[PDB]
């Protein structure tokens, strides 16, 4: 259900990482499958080649942490007078607790989260980590 | 622009912000509010430096970079009891635990 | 009423903007003109009341967000809370 369309119309996009995060692009090919391409260093851009229609979204190349592109989840080329369509790479503002989360995982290995003093809820919470699936049976639903 | 302060005095800690065009003694305004007294009872501090009330928080070093939402500035605020001005004092905020072994 | 008191397990006394801590469903609960946190200690929730600061300023915000830091030490206790203030 959610896969870019195959219009072969070129259109050339800015991807351009205003955040602290290694960028991961990932492209949603005909079938709907991710397909990861080369990763965006903070504050860097790319001139690229992609298609109209074609769907787009951005990861933390690390942890997959989900990032926000022009504002929303997914970046679809449009129609360009000559100029390429820029696609602003931006750190969403993370709930605390998704913030929490995200560090905890960054300083203990996940074969330890069950050695935290903490409830059961919150481990299941660490171990259910940003996942490019879950959130595409999400998107698409 | 805007600058996003902790106004702290022995236990208390008031998160606020305001203009860095804005005055010392606008600022006191702001306290007097929130705390019922008025800025003659009160003095207000960069570090252990007492601030002029005519002063703007720019020209007393609160700028965007220094007093950021996410990491607000500390003014510190003394009271006078009746004659005399209490010496500043900031009880500090509590100590966290030992990293545990498994995040260290 | 613009401002609420928030009272750490330790004694400190946070003063916020009432708009700040209604964000938190459980403190909107608690207020529904001062909160008592037993198990909240200053060193988290001063951090607490600078994410209500950080998260009013950046929502809807076409500018640059910048990243919101949590020291390692205080990252475990921190996770409590938020998930005890739903947020
Ligand atoms: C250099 C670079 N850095 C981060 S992403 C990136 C990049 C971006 C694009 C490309 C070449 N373009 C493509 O692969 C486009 C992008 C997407 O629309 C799919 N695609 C295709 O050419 C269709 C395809 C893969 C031949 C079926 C090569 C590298």
């Amino acid at each position: 259900v959610l896969r870019s369309v195959n219009s072969r119309e070129p259109s050339q996009v800015i991807f351009c990482n205003r955040s602290p995060r290694v960028v991961l692009p990932v492209w949603l090919n005909f079938d709907g499958e991710p397909q990861p391409y080369p990763t965006l260093p903070p504050g860097t851009g790319r001139r690229i080649h992609s298609y109209r229609g074609h769907l787009w979204l951005f990861r933390d190349a690390g942890t997959h942490d989900g990032l926000l592109v022009n504002q929303t989840e997914l970046f679809v080329p449009s129609l360009n007078d000559g100029q390429p369509i820029f696609a602003n790479i931006t750190l969403p503002v993370y709930t605390l607790k998704e913030r929490c989360l995200q560090v905890v995982r960054s300083l203990v290995k996940p074969e330890n989260y069950r050695r935290l003093d903490i409830v059961r809820s919150l481990y299941e919470d660490l171990e259910d980590h940003p996942n490019v699936q879950k959130d595409l049976e999400r998107l698409t639903q | 622009m805007d600058v996003f302060l902790m106004i702290r005095r022995h236990k208390t800690t008031i998160f606020t912000d305001a203009k860095e065009s804005s005055t010392v003694f606008e600022l006191k305004r702001i306290v007097e509010g929130i705390l019922k007294r008025p800025p003659d009872e009160q003095r207000l501090y960069k570090d252990d430096q007492l601030l002029d009330d005519g002063k703007t928080l720019g020209e007393c070093g609160f700028t965007s970079q220094t007093a950021r939402p996410q990491a607000p500035a500390t003014v510190g605020l003394a009271f006078r009891a009746d004659d005399t001005f209490e010496a500043l004092c900031i009880e500090p905020f509590s100590s966290p635990p030992e990293l545990p072994d498994v995040m260290k | 009423m613009m401002y609420v008191k928030l009272i750490s397990s330790d004694g400190h006394e946070f003063i916020v903007k009432r708009e700040h801590a209604l964000t938190s469903g459980t403190i909107k609960a608690m207020l529904s003109n001062e909160v008592n946190f037993r198990e909240i200690p200053s060193h988290v929730l001063s951090k607490v009341c600078m994410y209500f600061t950080y998260k009013v300023r950046y929502t809807n915000s076409s500018t640059e967000i910048p990243e919101f830091p949590i020291a390692p030490e205080i990252a475990l206790e921190l996770l409590m809370a938020a998930n005890f203030l739903d947020c």
